[PDB]
C-alpha cells in the first residue's frame, strides 16, 4: 500500500470533493462553479467539466450507472447532471443549504443532506420526493449508505448522536449518541462523515476531535477506536475541513485517516497500527485534507488549504 | 454627438466588467448608428477589452449553440476533441433506425394489403383466413377465384390455417396491422426524442471545446 | 445483658446519684464512693 | 482570446445570471445568508431562517398506548403532540422507569452530573425509591418540562405501590403536549 | 439470509398484513417479482410492459425501445432467475424474450400459431423456455441461446405448464389425460411418465414449491388439492397421494389465481370471485386451516403474487386496474428520541452491580481498547446463495 | 432501644431474619444495601476489630463507617469512611480506589485488621492473613462503627468472643505496642460502653435534679 | 452548677467503671471507691 500518482485539478477555488467514482475510471474534482473536471484514472489527463450553476459544490456522489452526477450546492438545488447529457433534471431542495449525498446500491432513489437538519429523499428517475425523515434538530452534516443495502440510512448530524433510518419513509430506525457533550461547547459535535463498511453491519463515526470510535449497530456498542500516538495532537475541529477517509477493502480490511492539518495516517484492520503515510506537507498539502474515498487500490485526495491535490495512490 | 454621449456612457458603465449585458444595451438603444463606438474603439480598449473584441461581431451573443469555430489556430482547433468519437458512433445507429429499420417495417406493413386482398377475394369467392402466410407472402396459389374452387375447401394452394370460419387461430391478421402500427409509432416517437438528444449532445458538446480552448 | 437486669452494678449507683445531689461534689471520691461502700458493706 | 470569450459571455449570461435568479426568487424562505459550507463555518444559532385500580393500570397499559405522536417542535426538542385518549384527572400513563433507591441512585445522579447528561429525567418519591428514565424509559424522557400547568406526575398507586400515573389533568386537546412540571422554566412556549 | 433488518429488533417477519399502498393506472392480466424480490413487472392491455419497482411505486421505463412491444395484453411474463433476461408472452401471437441490460431491442422474438396462454423458463440457461398453445395438445419447448427456434414435445389441449425446484421435470395439463408429468427434455428427446387424470374439466394453474414440496391445483370444479412433490427417479410414486383439500365449498365460488407465499408453501393465498366476497385466504400449508384474509378492495382482482425478500403481497384489481400493496411495519416510536432507550414496559428495579456506584470512575474511560471482533469483509456467505438482481438503467425524460 | 444480640439495633433491610444463627447479616435480599451497624463506637481506644468470611457473588465489603454521615450506601460513597475489597483486596477509602494488596483474599477469614487512636499517628491496619499491614491518616456518641457491605448475599462474619481464632498476635505479640494494643476489643467493648452508658445515664438522672 | 461539677467530678469514676465492666463482681464499687481515693 505504498505509490503515489500524477496530480492536478487546475488548483483554482478549494477542492470540497474528489470522489473516487467507481466504474474505476472517471475521476472528479470540483472547481466551484466549473464543476468535475473528468479525470481517466488510466489516462490521467484533463478531461469534460460539467460546470452546473453558481455555488460551490460540497460534495459530489458517484453513480452506480456513472452516467449520471450528482453534487450538493449551497443555494437552491441539489444538481444532478448527467454526464454524457445536458443537466436535464435537477430539482427543489429544502430551502436549507445542502451538504452531502451518496446513492443506494440500486441507483433507485438519492438521499439528500440538510442544514435545517431535516434530510429528504428523492426518487431518482421519476424525479420526486417520498416523505421527509426531520428526526434531528441541528444540521445533518452527513449521510451515506452501504453497498450492500438499500436499508440502514446513516445521519451523521450536528446533534451529537447518530440516528439510523429506513430504507425510505420508515422514520426513526434505530440511533447511536458517541458521549461527552459539555466538554467542548453547549452539547460536542463530534459527527463528520459517517461512511459504512462494505457489508453493512458496521458503522464508522470519525469524530471531530480525531478519534475514530468505529460502532456496530447491531450490538449498539463500539468497536476498537484507532488512536495516534501523540495525545491531543489531531485535534482538528475547526480549520476549514470535516476530514474524512474511508475504508479501503483491498485484501484485508484497511482504514485511511481522515487526518485535517497533517499528513493522514493509515491503519490497520484489528491493530492499532500506523501505516505507510509521508511527511509530505510540502506538496499538495500544507495542512488540511479535505474529502478522501476508496474504489480499491486506487484512493484519492484532496486537500482544502493546498487547493486542489487531486491524488490517486497504489 | 448625444450619441457620442451615449457611446461614452455605455463604454464607461463597463470599466473591464461582464458588460454582456451592457453590450445587449449597446444594440437597444440607439440602434440605427453604431459609428461612434469604433471611433470611441480608436482608443477605448483599456475598460471594454472583452466587448472591444466583441465589437466587430454581430449583436447576437447570448444563443447556445454553433457551427465550430473559424478561428484556424491550428489543425481542426484540436480536431474538435477529437471529433466526437462517443456521438457519431452512438447515434449513427439513429439514422440507420431513421432511414433502413422504418423503410423495412413499412415495407413490412404494406405487405398486408396484399395478404388481405387474396384473403378478401378468395373469402368473396365463409372460411377463416389465417395468419403465417404472408411471410414471404408466397400466397401459394395460381388461380386463386378457382384454386381455392370447390374441389377442395381447406386452403391445399394459399394456405390458411382455418377449417371453416374456426376460432382456433383466433386470426390476428384482422388488425395484425395495429403491432406494425404502434411498432412505427414507436419508431418516429424514438425518432423525435433522439433527434431533441441529438441537439441536447450539441448544447453540451460547444461547451467542450470552448472550455478546452481555455484549457 | 446490662439494662433491665443488672441491678447487683446498680444498687449503689442510684444512691450515690443521692448522695452527690445532697452532699456537694467536693472532696470527690474520696468520701463519696466510700459513703457507697458502707451503704455496700451491708 | 475571442475564442474563450465566447463560452465566458455566454458563462456570465448563465452561470452568475440564471442560478441566483433560481436561488432567489424560488427561495421560499428569507435569503439565508450561508457560507462555504466545507469551510467549517458552524452558525449553530437561535435565530432560524428554517420553517418551524389494578385493572385500571392495566388498562392504561393498553388503552392510551399511543396518546401522543411523538415529533420534533420548537417547546424544547420533542414535543410529542398529544393526540387523542386525554381528559381532566385521569391517569394517562404510567410513569416506568427502573432504579430502586434513593441515596445510590443519588450517587448515580452525580455521575450523571459529570458527564452532565440529566439533571432531570429521574423522578423521585425521596422516601426511598427514585425512578429512572435513562435505562428502561416508557414515555419517561418525553414528558416535558414547560411552565405550561398540564400534567402533575404524582405517586397514587394501588397493590404494588411502586406505580406512577400522571393523575391530575386540566383537559387538553389534540396535539399541544403534555407538561408535567418536575417538582419561567426554559421553555419559551407562549406563556413563559 | 434475512441479512439486514438485524438492527431492527427481534426478529418482527410476520409474513402477512392489512394496509393498501395503491399503484398506478394501466390495467394488466398478471404480475410478477424480481427474483431477488427488488422491484415488480406487469404488462398492460396496451402491452407496454411498465415495468415498476417496490421502493417509490413509480414506474421506470424499458418497454418500446427501439423495436416496439406487442399490442394486446400479455399473459405470463416470467423473470429470469439470474434477473439479467426477460420473458414476455402475449395475446400477440408471440413470445418477445427481453435482456434489460441489453440494447433494449427485443432479444429473440418467436412467433406462433395460437395465442399463448402462458411461458416460463426451466431456468437453467437462456436456451430454456417452454410454453403453451391454445390449439394445440403439444408442449412446445423453445430455445433461445442455440437458436431462434421452437420444437414439439413429440407427444401423441394443452394448458398451464410449470416447472418444480429440480428443473429437469416438467408439470404439464390436459392432454388426452388431463395431468401428466414429461420428463427431462425434448430437445435431449426423454419419454413421458405418470398421467393421472385428476378432474372433469381443465385446471387453471399448477404453482410448485420453491422448495420442492407443494403441488396445488385449480380445478373446474372447485377443489383445491395438493401434493408432495415427485422426484428423478421417483417418477410415479410421489403426488398420487392427495394431501389436505381446500375449500368448504358452501361459501367460496370459483376460484381465479392460485400460488404459494415464500417458501415450503407455508401460507397459501389465493383468488376467489363471482362471490363478489374480495377476500383472500392465507391458508396453511399441511393442515389447511383458516387464516386471516385480506381486505382488498371492492374491485374483483384477477391475479396475485408473493414476493420473497421484502414479504409482501401484490395483485392486479382487475377493475380498477391499480396494483393493491400489503404488508407495512410499523416503528418502534420508543427508541426514536433517545439513543439508549431499550423500552421495558413495567418497572424492574435493575440490579446495580458490585462494582456500580462503588467508586467514582477515575479516569478508567479509554484506558484499555481490549478488541477481539471484526467488521471484515463479506466473503460470500450460503456460499453461492444469489445473483444480485441488480438494475434496470435507463437515461429518459432529458426533455 | 434493644440490647441483648449482636450488631442490632440501626441496620437496613438485608440483614433480616436469616441473621439470627450467628453472625450472618449479609444481604440476599436486593442487592446494592447497607453495611448493619456495628455494636459498638470506638472512640480513642486500639483494637483488634478482625472479621470472618462464613460459608464463600460473596463480595462482603469490609468498612468503618460513622454518623452523622452516610449509612444506607456501602463504605466507599462515605464522607471519610474506609474499607476494603474481595476483588483482588482494592483498598477504599473515602472519594478515591487506591493501592491494591499484594497477598491472596478471596478465601475465608484471612483479613483481620487493627487501630489506633489518641485524645484530642492515626493507625489503621489491615494485617490481611498476617501481611499488609499499614497505616494512613491526619488523626480524624461518635466513634468508628465497623460493620461489613451487602451485593447479592454476602457471607458475614465477625469474631465476637474471647479468642481470635486465626492472627491472635496482635493481642500481646505484634501489630502495635503491646501496652497499646488494648485488648478492650470488639466484645468487650461492649460491655465497656454499656457501663459507660449507664454511668451517664447516671449523669442524665442527676440532671433531672439539677433543675 | 452540679451538672459541670459532675462532669468535673465524672472521668475517675468512668475509669474504675470501665475497670469494673470487664468482669462484672458481685463486689462491685467496694473495689473502686478505695481505688478513687487513691488517687490524691
Amino acid at each position: 500500500f505504498q505509490f503515489v500518482t500524477p496530480v492536478g485539478t487546475q488548483n483554482g477555488l478549494k477542492a470540497t470533493c474528489a470522489k473516487i467514482s467507481p466504474d474505476g475510471q472517471f475521476l472528479a474534482i470540483t472547481q466551484g462553479l466549473n464543476i468535475l473536471i473528468y479525470d481517466i484514472n488510466r489516462r490521467t489527463v484533463s478531461q469534460t467539466l460539467v460546470t452546473s450553476h453558481a455555488r460551490p459544490f460540497s460534495e459530489l456522489c458517484w453513480s452506480p450507472d456513472g452516467q449520471c452526477i450528482a453534487t450538493a450546492s449551497d443555494d437552491f438545488s441539489v444538481e444532478i447532471i448527467h454526464l454524457s447529457y445536458g443537466l436535464l433534471h435537477t430539482f427543489i431542495g429544502h430551502t436549507a443549504p445542502v451538504i452531502s449525498l451518496t446513492f443506494n446500491r440500486k441507483g433507485n432513489l438519492l438521499f439528500t443532506s440538510s442544514m435545517d437538519e431535516s434530510i429528504k429523499i428523492w426518487d431518482t428517475l421519476n424525479g420526486s420526493l417520498m416523505k421527509t425523515i426531520s428526526a434531528h434538530s441541528e444540521a445533518v452534516v452527513s449521510v451515506d449508505v452501504p453497498m450492500n443495502d438499500s436499508s440502514i440510512l446513516s445521519s451523521g448530524s450536528y446533534d451529537g448522536l447518530i440516528r439510523i433510518f429506513d430504507a425510505e419513509t420508515g422514520h426513526c430506525l434505530k440511533t447511536l449518541t458517541y458521549d461527552k457533550d459539555w466538554k467542548r461547547e453547549n452539547g460536542v459535535v463530534p459527527i463528520s462523515q459517517v461512511k459504512f463498511s462494505e457489508n453493512a453491519r458496521y458503522l464508522l463515526v470519525k469524530s471531530l476531535d480525531g478519534v475514530v470510535k468505529i460502532w456496530d449497530c447491531i450490538g449498539g456498542c463500539v468497536v476498537r477506536t484507532f488512536q495516534v500516538q501523540p495525545l491531543e495532537k489531531g485535534v482538528l475541529h475547526h480549520s476549514c475541513g470535516m476530514d474524512f477517509l474511508n475504508p479501503e477493502d483491498g485484501s484485508t480490511p484497511l482504514v485511511i485517516s481522515g487526518y485535517e492539518n497533517g499528513d493522514i495516517y493509515c491503519w490497520n484492520s484489528d491493530t492499532k497500527s500506523l501505516l505507510q503515510l509521508l511527511d509530505g506537507s510540502l506538496y499538495h498539502h500544507s495542512s488540511p485534507v479535505m474529502s478522501i474515498h476508496c474504489f480499491g487500490n486506487i484512493m484519492c485526495s484532496l486537500a482544502l488549504n493546498g487547493d486542489c491535490c487531486l491524488w490517486r495512490w497504489v | 454627438h448625444g450619441r457620442e454621449f451615449v457611446n461614452d456612457i455605455w463604454s464607461r458603465l463597463k470599466t473591464d466588467e461582464d458588460r454582456a449585458v451592457v453590450k445587449k444595451m449597446v444594440e437597444q438603444t440607439g440602434h440605427i448608428d453604431k459609428f461612434k463606438k469604433f471611433g470611441q474603439l480608436d482608443f477605448i480598449d483599456n475598460n471594454i477589452v472583452v466587448k472591444t473584441d466583441d465589437e466587430k461581431e454581430i449583436f447576437d451573443q447570448i444563443v447556445v449553440r454553433d457551427m465550430t469555430l473559424k478561428t484556424l489556430e491550428d489543425d481542426l482547433q484540436e480536431v474538435q476533441e477529437i471529433s466526437l468519437p462517443l456521438f457519431k458512433k452512438k447515434l449513427e445507429l439513429l439514422e440507420v433506425y431513421l432511414g433502413w429499420l422504418d423503410n423495412v417495417y413499412t415495407e413490412m406493413r404494406k405487405l398486408d394489403d396484399d395478404a388481405a386482398s387474396h384473403v378478401e377475394c378468395g373469402k368473396e369467392d365463409n372460411i377463416c383466413g389465417y395468419c403465417s402466410t404472408y411471410e414471404r407472402i408466397p400466397c401459394s396459389v395460381e388461380e386463386f377465384v378457382r384454386d381455392f374452387g370447390s374441389n377442395e375447401e381447406a386452403t391445399k394452394i394459399h394456405e390458411v390455417c382455418t377449417k371453416w370460419k374456426c376460432n382456433r387461430h383466433l386470426d390476428w391478421v384482422s388488425t395484425n396491422q395495429e403491432q406494425y402500427l404502434q411498432q412505427i409509432d414507436s419508431l418516429e416517437s424514438m425518432q423525435e426524442r433522439l433527434q431533441h438528444l441529438i441537439q441536447a449532445r450539441k448544447k453540451q458538446l460547444n461547451i467542450q471545446y470552448y472550455e478546452e480552448i481555455l484549457r | 445483658t446490662r439494662k433491665y437486669l443488672n441491678t447487683n452494678v446498680t444498687p449503689h449507683l442510684l444512691a450515690g446519684m443521692r448522695l452527690i445531689a445532697v452532699q456537694q461534689p467536693e472532696d470527690p471520691l474520696r468520701v463519696l464512693g466510700e459513703y457507697l461502700i458502707e451503704q455496700s458493706n451491708i | 482570446k475571442i475564442w474563450q470569450s465566447r463560452r465566458k459571455t455566454l458563462e456570465e449570461e448563465k452561470a452568475s445570471d440564471w442560478q441566483i435568479e433560481l436561488n432567489g426568487t424560488l427561495f421560499d424562505s428569507e435569503l439565508q445568508p450561508g457560507s462555504s459550507f466545507k469551510a467549517e463555518g458552524f452558525r449553530k444559532v437561535t435565530d432560524k431562517l428554517k420553517i418551524n385500580s389494578e385493572l385500571l393500570s392495566l388498562n392504561q397499559l393498553n388503552k392510551r398506548k399511543k396518546p401522543v405522536m411523538f415529533a420534533r417542535s420548537a417547546i424544547h426538542n420533542w414535543g410529542l403532540y398529544a393526540l387523542d385518549s386525554i381528559a381532566a384527572k385521569e391517569m394517562i400513563i404510567e410513569y416506568v422507569g427502573e432504579r430502586i433507591r434513593q441515596p445510590v441512585a443519588e450517587m448515580r445522579e452525580k455521575r450523571y452530573l459529570k458527564n452532565g447528561i440529566g439533571s432531570s429525567y429521574l423522578f423521585r418519591v425521596d422516601e426511598n425509591t427514585v425512578i429512572d428514565a435513562t435505562k428502561k424509559g416508557g414515555i419517561a424522557r418525553f414528558i416535558n418540562h414547560c411552565c405550561d400547568p398540564n400534567c402533575t406526575a404524582k405517586i397514587i398507586k394501588v397493590g404494588g405501590r411502586r406505580r406512577i400515573v400522571i393523575y391530575a389533568l386540566r383537559d387538553i386537546a389534540a396535539s399541544e403536549e403534555l407538561t408535567y412540571d418536575y417538582k419561567p422554566c426554559l421553555c419559551g412556549a407562549p406563556n413563559c | 439470509n434475512i441479512l439486514l433488518q438485524d438492527p431492527f429488533a427481534v426478529l418482527k417477519e410476520h409474513p402477512e398484513k392489512l394496509t393498501h399502498t395503491i399503484e398506478n393506472p394501466l390495467r394488466t392480466e398478471c404480475l410478477q417479482f424480481s427474483p431477488c424480490g427488488d422491484y415488480l413487472a406487469l404488462g398492460c392491455a396496451n402491452g407496454a410492459l411498465v415495468i415498476y419497482d417496490m421502493d417509490t411505486f413509480r414506474p421506470i421505463c424499458v418497454p418500446g425501445n427501439m423495436l416496439g412491444a406487442h399490442v394486446r395484453p400479455i399473459t405470463s411474463i416470467a423473470w429470469s432467475p439470474d434477473g439479467r433476461l426477460l420473458l414476455t408472452s402475449s395475446r400477440d401471437w408471440s413470445i418477445k424474450l427481453w435482456d434489460l441490460s441489453k440494447p433494449s431491442k427485443p432479444l429473440k422474438e418467436i412467433r406462433f400459431d395460437s395465442p399463448i396462454w402462458g411461458c416460463q423458463w426451466l431456468d437453467a440457461k437462456r436456451r430454456l423456455c417452454v410454453a403453451t398453445i391454445f390449439e394445440e395438445s403439444d408442449a412446445y419447448v423453445i430455445d433461445f441461446s442455440n437458436d431462434p427456434v421452437a420444437s414439439l414435445l413429440s407427444k401423441s389441449v394443452l394448458v398451464c405448464t410449470v416447472h418444480t425446484k429440480h428443473p429437469n421435470i416438467i408439470i404439464v395439463g390436459t392432454s388426452k389425460g388431463w395431468l401428466d408429468f414429461y420428463k427431462f427434455h425434448s430437445l435431449y428427446q426423454t419419454e413421458c411418465i405418470h398421467s393421472l387424470k385428476i378432474t372433469s374439466s381443465n385446471i387453471k394453474h399448477l404453482i410448485v414449491s420453491q422448495n420442492g414440496e407443494r403441488l396445488a391445483i385449480n380445478c373446474s370444479d372447485r377443489t383445491i388439492r395438493q401434493y408432495e412433490i415427485s422426484i428423478d427417479d421417483e417418477n410415479s410414486a410421489v403426488e398420487l397421494t392427495l394431501e389436505h383439500k381446500y375449500q368448504d365449498v358452501i361459501n367460496k365460488l370459483q376460484w381465479n389465481c392460485i400460488l404459494f407465499s415464500n417458501n415450503t408453501a407455508e401460507y397459501l393465498v389465493a383468488s376467489t370471485h363471482g362471490s363478489s366476497a374480495h377476500e383472500l385466504y392465507i391458508w396453511e400449508t399441511t393442515s389447511g386451516t383458516l387464516v386471516r384474509v385480506l381486505e382488498g378492495a371492492e374491485e374483483e382482482l384477477i391475479d396475485i403474487n408473493w414476493d420473497f425478500y421484502s414479504m409482501s403481497i401484490v395483485s392486479n384489481g382487475f377493475e380498477s386496474g391499480n396494483v393493491y400493496v400489503w404488508s407495512v411495519v410499523i416503528p418502534p416510536k420508543w427508541s426514536a428520541l433517545a439513543p439508549d432507550f431499550e423500552e421495558v414496559e413495567e418497572n424492574v428495579d435493575y440490579l446495580e452491580k458490585e462494582d456500580e456506584f462503588d467508586e467514582v470512575d477515575e479516569a478508567e474511560q479509554q484506558q484499555g481498547l481490549e478488541q477481539e471482533e471484526e467488521i471484515a469483509i463479506d466473503l460470500r456467505t450460503r456460499e453461492q446463495y444469489d445473483v444480485r438482481g441488480n438494475n434496470l438503467l435507463v437515461e429518459r425524460f432529458t426533455i | 432501644f434493644d440490647h441483648s444480640g449482636m450488631s442490632v439495633m440501626d441496620r437496613s433491610e438485608g440483614l433480616s431474619i436469616s441473621r439470627d444463627g450467628n453472625d450472618l447479616v449479609s444481604v440476599p435480599d436486593q442487592y446494592g444495601w447497607r453495611t448493619a451497624r456495628s455494636d459498638v463506637c470506638i472512640k480513642e481506644g486500639m483494637t483488634y476489630w478482625e472479621v470472618e468470611v462464613i460459608r464463600g457473588t460473596p463480595h462482603l465489603r469490609f468498612g468503618v463507617c460513622r454518623r452523622e454521615a452516610s449509612l444506607e450506601a456501602p463504605v466507599g460513597f462515605d464522607v471519610y469512611g474506609y474499607g476494603i475489597r474481595d476483588i483482588s483486596l482494592e483498598s477504599i477509602h473515602e472519594g478515591k480506589l487506591n493501592c491494591v494488596l499484594e497477598n491472596g483474599s478471596p478465601l475465608k477469614e484471612g483479613d483481620k485488621i487493627g487501630f489506633l487512636l489518641s485524645l484530642p499517628d492515626s493507625y489503621l491496619a489491615i494485617f490481611q492473613n498476617g501481611k499488609y499491614l499499614g497505616k494512613a491518616f491526619e488523626n480524624l456518641k461518635l466513634g468508628y462503627y465497623p460493620t461489613i457491605s451487602c451485593f447479592n448475599g454476602g457471607t458475614a462474619r465477625i469474631i465476637s468472643e474471647e479468642d481470635k481464632l486465626e492472627y491472635l498476635d496482635q493481642i500481646r505479640s505484634a501489630y502495635c505496642v503491646d501496652g497499646n494494643s488494648k485488648v478492650n476489643t470488639l466484645d468487650t467493648l461492649y460491655k465497656e460502653q454499656i457501663a459507660e452508658d449507664i454511668v451517664w445515664d447516671i449523669i442524665d438522672e442527676l440532671e433531672q435534679i439539677a433543675l
